[PDB]
């Protein structure tokens, strides 16, 4: 076998060559916080929440894109890893609008859950927040671009899985916006899946709008019959 | 009002005899007080 | 005319409280403890709050610690007035019941001016207290407690030296020191039998080690010594109240960990991190680390303990409530042996029994 | 802005009314159906749109801590006004 | 000094505590002579009983004997000596120095599940 | 020895006090709960959940509330492994079905594949 | 406080105390029902610098219970704690 | 598969205890009918006792039948002393509730319950 | 970690660990686990067959003197074969300490009653029966203490629903309070509040 | 740190024993109790004249529930369902849908006033101060179904009691 030995918090584990740090931590049973990573999408590595500390290495590395080396000791609960997570949460929540009661992602928001778990508990942002103009992409997806965190799962899904290539990032710096840049609707046969992959309440389901809340719903596992895929 | 009395008896109300077409000469009710006087009567504030 | 066997049948107030706690979060389970002992409302909140704070590995701020002890001693005055005047009401001395209930009404104003409800405050919460004292509240507490030593003396004049009251209580329900420990007795039942034990002196909590008070110790274990111990505890509760008013420190009222205690409404509507925490704490609640603990405080009835089990989620796995009145009622058959039918109603009176906590 | 059903019943602001064949109307016989005559949508329709001279605007509903959480509204679209998500107030850029 | 009362209801005051405590401690040692030596219970309670017997033997007084035995009054010390004697007899009856009778299941004491 | 041998299967249905209608006509589903697709967390898929089928919920004539006549509607039981849930279902006499746990297959991730020289896995934008 | 001096003297004689000094009925000595607005203080974690949450998180410092013995010489006998101290009689009012 | 017994080492002692419990209930039933002023006859009460005994007659584990005999003894002592009211005695006779459908067609007509 | 974090008690931790080793060394026939929590609470998990000697030792040894029985509890964990965990809380006034003793039983195995050690348990464990069905052998008077007289089933078991299977109402035809199957006007709304993200890394269990 | 209640040895001299004999032959303490009651007769009773006089209350008082509005006519509630998630008695039922102008508003807001324990968690979990517990407490009904408030009843209560609820919130909100 060609497996290499790495260490997560001092515990040894064999991994295939080319395995990332995040995949090794998932193998040992630890879920590194992530925003832009998705196991069915290409690696972007821009949200910088998966930053973890390798022992005897004076720089945190993005675990979603860093391949493991032989003898690496990954410290997922170290002090500077938590410091990096808190700083990235502060930067992510600096410009987010106070929209949680009027947002459909409330109660199942990834940003809320990781802010509660790995983030801090108060804000130092004394300035004014930005505001982004809303877009229209059809009567299926309700769009509130002010809540977007520029994770670029939109473009990766529309370019690699849907095969549409109609979404993109226009602008530069803090004015970078995700959209189609023109009055165009994103109508594919797999469009609504973007509502599943948005970690924030930027893209929500328009028929489901303002109807229920995730904590009060009962889940029944069933099989679709709209086609023969099952 | 009568500030010489002790706390509880220092403010009181004499109800009207007719309120909303109902003869309340004997049938006085505790809910006949409007809210703006309900705040003063229940000692939630000093200012009438 | 004698009594040879006593069989108290309970379950007439079994609401099944501790099963309903398992289906609710830690904040939602707080008002359940108000309705267990409905004359010691803020004392049962403190026992539950100290158990959750022990599992959360957090501590309340120093100002909130002094408010809990100050309102704990006001609660002790509430229970002892009820436990003595209604004990005389069942015996037949109905007149001091009405005198002391006017003072009981004035302390109900202190509860409602600080929490909003007269009886079930839901004020003491895990992490501190919900709201700060309003301005001018401690001036009224000083005015009330200044004249309260006269009110105990009027009740003491009617009962302590009265020969009819002594004849109903001199040699009724005598329990030994060795049998009081084995029967699970606590509080005045141990204290009236000459056993030197008090949870506020031996296993102290928040600021009870910084105040000075005395522990009345009985000598014969009868109904009269337990009556005198309960009256003396009202005098000592005034002594702690005067110390709490003069030693109240400035500061905050909740633990500054915003992931446990909710933030202020001013910063909830301004900063994003506070709105997320306000959203999650009032819907899911704070997650308590796994473990089990048994935290007991000196309730006015006796030792009120809560055995709390957490499984790492936001809801308790098991919340056992130990009440002082449950073990005291078990010894009713032993204490009433060889006594008359009318002597039994004094024994159920000399044990301050509230059936909300006996049946839970 | 209430309306009256042909059966003689008042329609609420949620649009609820009982049908003519519905038996549940027997719960209103001898008593009255309680409706609110102040419609929130009608009352917020009369509020004038405020003109401001900035790209973004901040709304908290007035009163500071007595209002809603503070939100920021973008006013780049000249076709339509920028409505607050909480209070329903709308703003317009004057340029 | 002829103490008037012990302050505990139902616990009478003993006229002579020294001879009573010596008799109880000697009876405890005689009972513990039957337990096998390798049992840790015999060693531990023999050590503490020998210590208490030495204190009660090298002390003529009563009040400072109580204050240095650290057991409250001398009457509850006598009561605890009798309780230890009864416990030693029951310990002889039970024989708990033997190895463990049964292993628990694999996840019997695992929390959380 | 004070020990007796009982080789019959465990059957405590006569002691639980549940009526037979909710014993023989219920189907107990034993499963690992699926991950919510709106979140990437996997902490809710660590334990086995056992639940029952859903019976009728109707409308209250007064307020339109959800009224039910099924007592076991809110019963959800947590088990560490599948065999504990199976043993608990067989002990209580509930007819049950069990579905196997679905784990994600290990993927192969490479950041350099976004910048390939001749493969179709080039990204049109970053 | 509206009683005559004769009735006050009769009450003081029959009660045994001076009841006019300690009246249970409240009067103008109590606080006003309306109060000036307060300014509440902030806690110790209301800071802009050196206020990282990882250095003050109480919940994350809770460890699992340490196992002392598990089934997978001449040491002194011990006690759960040193024996309790004898309570001292009160110097204020020992009732003796 | 070696377990600690409750009272009976095998099925014979358990059946003996069942016999004693049935004897005691059969002796008790007329006193229950007369004392509580029930509207049922002695035959109805004894048939009810036999109905419960035959309903709970498919077990084969000595501990289970031991616990069942224990619970039946507790109910017997609750009936011997006047602790149950008329309502608690008449709980066994379900008179107020409508008789549930048994065949397929009536259950199909009334609702979705299998 | 000064203002908002609960301070540790290391001397109490050391003393409780030493006493736990002492107890586990004196009685190796019955004890199975000895643990001390992070907030200095001593738990001694023992075999059920030693529920009578061990408690008696803690009631009578001169170095323990746990004369007070504070509480008696049963905990239902359905994932174990021995689903009932029985907990004794003991208080020692002489040394000012508290201890916890835990045993395990299933539905059918009886328990030796601790009435002969502590009299208060004569009610306490009886309540356990009325809530759990755990039979206590050699009890003086074992019966129900909290539920109704005609109540079938044990409510505090985790397979017992919140609302029961019957409910009471007055019927004018039979002039009596009668029991009927439960039909709630509002269903109890079950809330799934558990977040899918791990909160405490220190309590993380190893995978399979 | 402890005192000995009822551990007094009475004097055995002739004066004290004659005082005790005179006490049990002439009923001194019974006369003391009579004098206490007679002195308590001539005090002014603390009885207020209800309903013409009311007991004192604080602006934190939790009474009847009400739904507030903005000072423009728009209702404050935006259907966030925090109050029904925090309600310990599950007295609150909320159903919501977007209305004609696209705002997030409720279509059903029921509070079961026979389930509610009047704990004030809903008014402290509301991010917009929509639901409040007003100062009204004299609202006892004659029928059970009258205590089942819907959205219209709560809106009417808010419009009825706004002039007092706003003043109470203004006087209290600095402590929150
Ligand atoms: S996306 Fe998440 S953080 Fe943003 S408003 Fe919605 S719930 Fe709040
Ligand atoms: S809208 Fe959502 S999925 Fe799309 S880039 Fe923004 S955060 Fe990512
Ligand atoms: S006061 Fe409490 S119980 Fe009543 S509706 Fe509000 S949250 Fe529910
Ligand atoms: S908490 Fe307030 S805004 Fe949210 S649903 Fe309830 S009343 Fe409406
Ligand atoms: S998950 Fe790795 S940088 Fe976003
Ligand atoms: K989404
Ligand atoms: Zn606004």
């Amino acid at each position: 076998s060609n497996l290499i030995e790495v260490f997560v918090d001092g515990q040894s584990v064999m991994v295939e060559p080319g395995t990332t740090v995040l995949q090794a931590c998932e193998k040992v049973g630890m879920q590194i916080p992530r925003f832009c990573y998705h196991e069915r999408l290409s690696v972007a590595g821009n949200c910088r929440m998966c930053l973890v500390e390798i022992e005897k290495a004076p720089k945190v590395v993005a675990a979603c894109a860093m391949p493991v080396m032989k003898g690496w000791n990954i410290l997922t609960n170290s002090e500077k890893t938590k410091k990096a997570r808190e700083g990235v949460m502060e930067f992510l929540l600096a410009n987010h609008p106070l929209d949680c009661p009027i947002c459909d992602q409330g109660g199942e928001c990834d940003l809320q859950d990781q802010s509660m778990m790995f983030g801090s508990d108060r804000s130092r942002f004394l300035e004014g927040k930005r505001a982004v103009e809303d877009k229209n992409i059809g009567p299926l997806v309700k769009t509130i671009m002010t809540r977007c965190i520029q994770c670029t799962r939109c473009i990766r899904f529309a370019s690699e899985i849907a095969g549409v290539d109609d979404l993109g990032t226009t602008g530069r710096g803090n004015d970078m916006q995700v959209g189609t840049y023109i009055e165009k609707m994103f109508m594919s046969e797999l469009s609504g899946n973007i509502i599943d992959i948005c970690p924030v309440g930027a893209l929500t389901s328009k028929p489901y709008a303002f109807t229920a809340r995730p904590w009060e719903t009962r889940k029944t596992e069933s099989i679709d019959v709209m086609d023969a895929v099952g | 009002e009568d500030n010489k009395q002790f706390f509880g008896r220092h403010r009181w109300v004499i109800y009207t005899t007719e309120m909303n077409g109902k003869n309340t000469f004997w049938d006085v009710d505790g809910s006949m007080v409007p809210p703006e006087w309900h705040r003063w009567l229940h000692c939630m504030t000093d200012d009438p | 005319e004698m009594v040879r066997k006593c069989d108290p049948h309970i379950g007439l107030l079994h609401r099944g409280t501790e099963k309903l706690i398992e289906y609710k979060t830690y904040l939602q389970a707080l008002p359940y403890f108000d309705r267990l002992d409905y004359v010691s409302m803020m004392c049962n909140e403190q026992a539950y709050s100290l158990a959750v704070e022990k599992l959360l590995n957090i501590q309340p701020p120093p100002r909130a610690q002094w408010i809990r002890v100050l309102f704990g001693e006001i609660t002790r005055l509430l229970n002892h007035i009820m436990a003595v005047t209604t004990h005389a009401l069942d015996i037949g001395a109905m007149t001091p019941f009405f005198w002391m209930f006017e003072e009981r009404e004035k302390m109900f104003e202190f509860y409602e001016r600080v929490s909003g409800a007269r009886m079930h405050a839901a004020y003491v919460r895990p992490g501190g207290v919900h709201q700060d004292l309003p301005l001018g509240l401690m001036d009224d507490i000083y005015e009330f407690s200044k004249n309260f030593s006269l009110r105990i003396d009027e009740l003491e004049e009617m009962l302590t030296n009265n020969r009819i009251w002594r004849n109903r209580t001199v040699d009724i329900g005598v329990v030994t020191a060795e049998d009081a420990l084995n029967y699970g007795f606590s509080g005045v039942m141990l204290r009236g039998s000459g056993i030197q034990w008090d949870l506020r002196k031996t296993q102290p909590y928040d600021v009870y080690d910084q105040v000075e008070f005395d522990v009345p110790i009985g000598s014969r274990g009868d109904c009269y010594d337990r009556y005198l111990c309960r009256v003396e505890e009202m005098r000592q509760s005034i002594r702690i109240i005067s110390q709490c008013l003069n030693k109240m420190p400035p500061g905050e009222i909740k633990v500054d960990d915003a992931k446990v205690s909710p933030p202020k409404r001013a910063e909830m509507k301004t900063s994003m991190e506070s709105l997320i925490h306000h959203f999650k704490l009032y819907t899911e609640g704070y997650q308590v680390p796994p473990g089990a603990t048994y935290t007991a405080i000196e309730a006015p009835k006796g030792e009120f303990g809560v055995y709390l089990v957490s499984d790492g989620s936001s809801r308790p796995y098991r919340c056992k409530i130990k009440a002082p009145g449950f073990a005291h009622l078990a010894g009713l058959d032993k204490m009433s042996k060889g006594h008359m039918l009318a002597d039994v109603v004094a024994i159920i009176g000399t044990q301050d029994i509230v059936f909300g906590e006996v049946d839970r | 802005g209430v309306r009256t059903s042909p059966t003689g019943e008042k329609v609420t602001h949620t649009g609820q009314v009982y049908d003519d064949e519905d038996y549940r109307r027997v719960r209103f016989v001898g008593r009255q159906k309680e409706v609110n005559e102040n419609f929130a949508i009608d009352l917020i329709a009369e509020q004038p749109v405020s003109q401001v001279g900035s790209r973004v605007i901040s709304c908290d509903g007035g009163g500071g801590a007595l209002g809603h959480p503070r939100v920021y509204i973008n006013l780049d679209k000249e076709t339509k006004t920028g409505t607050c998500g909480y209070c329903g107030l709308q703003f317009r850029q004057q340029h | 000094l002829l103490k008037k009362t012990t302050g505990l209801v139902g616990l009478a005051v003993c006229e002579t505590p020294h001879e009573r405590l010596k008799i109880l401690y000697t009876k405890i040692l005689d009972v513990l002579g039957h337990i096998p030596k390798n049992a840790a219970y015999r060693k531990y309670t023999e050590q503490i009983t020998n210590e208490k017997l030495s204190i009660v033997k090298a002390e003529p007084d009563v009040k400072k004997l109580e204050e240095q035995l650290q057991g409250g009054q001398i009457e509850e010390v006598i009561l605890q000596a009798e309780n230890e004697l009864s416990l030693a007899r029951k310990m002889i009856q039970w024989k708990p120095w033997e190895p463990l009778v049964e292993e628990p299941p694999a996840s019997q004491w695992k929390w959380p599940i | 020895t004070q020990l007796i041998t009982v080789d019959e299967k465990l059957d405590i249905t006569t002691l639980t006090g549940v009526p037979e209608e909710h014993i023989k006509t219920r189907k107990a589903r034993i499963f690992v709960p699926a991950r919510n697709n709106m979140q990437s967390g996997v902490n809710n898929t660590k334990k086995w959940k056992m639940e029952f089928d859903t019976r009728e919920r109707w409308e209250n004539p007064l307020m339109g509330w959800a009224s039910t006549a099924d007592p076991l509607s809110n019963l959800v039981l947590t088990f560490s492994t599948k065999e504990d849930a199976i043993a608990f279902a067989e002990k209580n006499g509930w007819s049950y079905d069990v579905e196997e746990r679905k784990v994600p297959k290990p993927k192969s991730k490479s950041y350099g594949a976004n910048f390939s020289w001749n493969k179709r896995t080039r990204v049109s934008t970053k | 406080a509206s009683a005559t001096r004769l009735i006050q003297g009769l009450r003081n004689w029959a009660s045994g105390r001076d009841l006019q000094a300690k009246l249970q009925l409240r009067y103008q000595e109590i606080s006003k029902r309306t109060q000036p607005p307060p300014k509440l203080p902030v806690g110790p974690s209301h800071r802009l610098s050196n206020n990282y949450y990882c250095a003050r998180d109480g919940r994350r410092e809770a460890m699992p219970p340490s196992i002392v013995m598990s089934s997978q010489s001449e040491k002194k006998a011990v006690s759960p704690a040193p024996p309790i101290k004898r309570w001292e009689l009160s110097q204020d009012e020992p009732y003796l | 598969t070696s377990v600690k017994p409750i009272f009976s080492r095998d099925m014979n002692e358990a059946k003996r205890r069942v016999r004693e419990l049935y004897r005691a209930w059969y002796r008790e039933v007329p006193n229950t009918v007369h004392l509580f002023q029930l509207d049922i006859s002695v035959k109805q009460g004894r048939d009810k006792v036999r109905e419960m005994f035959k309903k709970n007659a498919h077990v084969t584990d000595p501990r289970v039948v031991d616990l069942l005999v224990i619970k039946g003894k507790m109910e017997l002592e609750e009936t011997i002393n006047v602790w149950k009211q008329r309502t608690h005695v008449m709980r066994f006779f379900h008179e107020t509730e409508a008789p549930r459908p048994k065949d397929f067609l009536s259950k199909f007509y009334v609702g979705h319950d299998p | 970690t000064r203002p908002t974090v609960r301070p540790r008690n290391d001397v109490a931790h050391k003393q409780l660990s030493a006493f736990g080793e002492y107890v586990a060394e004196i009685l190796p026939k019955y004890v199975q686990q000895v643990q001390v929590s992070c907030f200095s609470e001593l738990e001694i998990c023992i075999h059920p067959d030693g529920v009578i000697p061990v408690l008696t030792f803690l009631r009578d040894h001169s170095n323990a003197q746990f004369k007070s029985l504070a509480d008696l509890t049963a905990v239902d964990i359905p994932t174990r074969q021995n689903r009932f965990e029985i907990v004794y809380n003991l208080l020692s006034l002489r040394f000012n300490s508290r201890i916890r003793v835990k045993t395990y039983t299933d539905e059918l195995t009886p328990v030796e009653s601790s009435v002969s050690v502590y009299k208060a348990a004569n009610w306490y464990e009886r309540e356990i029966w009325d809530m759990f069905g755990v039979f206590f052998a050699n009890h003086p008077d074992l019966r129900r203490i909290l539920t109704d007289y005609g109540f079938e089933g044990h409510p505090f078991r985790k397979d017992f629903p919140l609302s029961g299977y019957v409910e009471l109402r007055y019927d004018d035809e039979v002039k009596r309070v009668v029991a009927e199957p439960v039909e709630l006007a509002q269903e109890f709304r079950k809330f799934d509040l558990n977040s899918p993200w791990e909160a405490f890394p220190a309590y993380r269990q190893p995978p399979e | 740190t402890y005192k000995y209640v009822n551990l007094r040895e009475p004097s055995m001299d002739m004066k004290s024993v004659t005082d005790r004999a005179a006490q049990t032959l002439l009923w001194t303490e019974l006369i003391r109790g009579l004098g206490m009651t007679l002195s308590y007769l001539f005090r002014e009773p603390a009885t207020i004249n209800y309903p013409f006089e009311k007991g004192p209350l604080s602006p934190r008082f939790r009474g009847e529930h009400a739904l507030r509005r903005y000072p423009s006519g728009e209702e404050r509630c935006i259907a966030c369902k925090l109050c029904e998630a925090v309600c310990p008695a599950q007295a609150i039922t909320i159903e919501a849908e977007p209305r004609a102008d696209g705002s997030r508003r409720t279509t059903r807001y029921d509070i079961d006033m026979t389930k509610c324990i009047y704990c004030g968690f809903c008014q402290e979990a509301c991010p917009v101060d929509a639901i409040v517990e007003g100062p009204n407490f004299e609202f006892s009904t004659e029928t059970h179904e009258e205590l089942l408030y819907n959205k219209e009843k709560l809106l009417n209560n808010g419009d009825k009691w706004e002039a007092e609820i706003a003043a109470n919130i203004q006087a209290d909100y600095l402590y929150r």
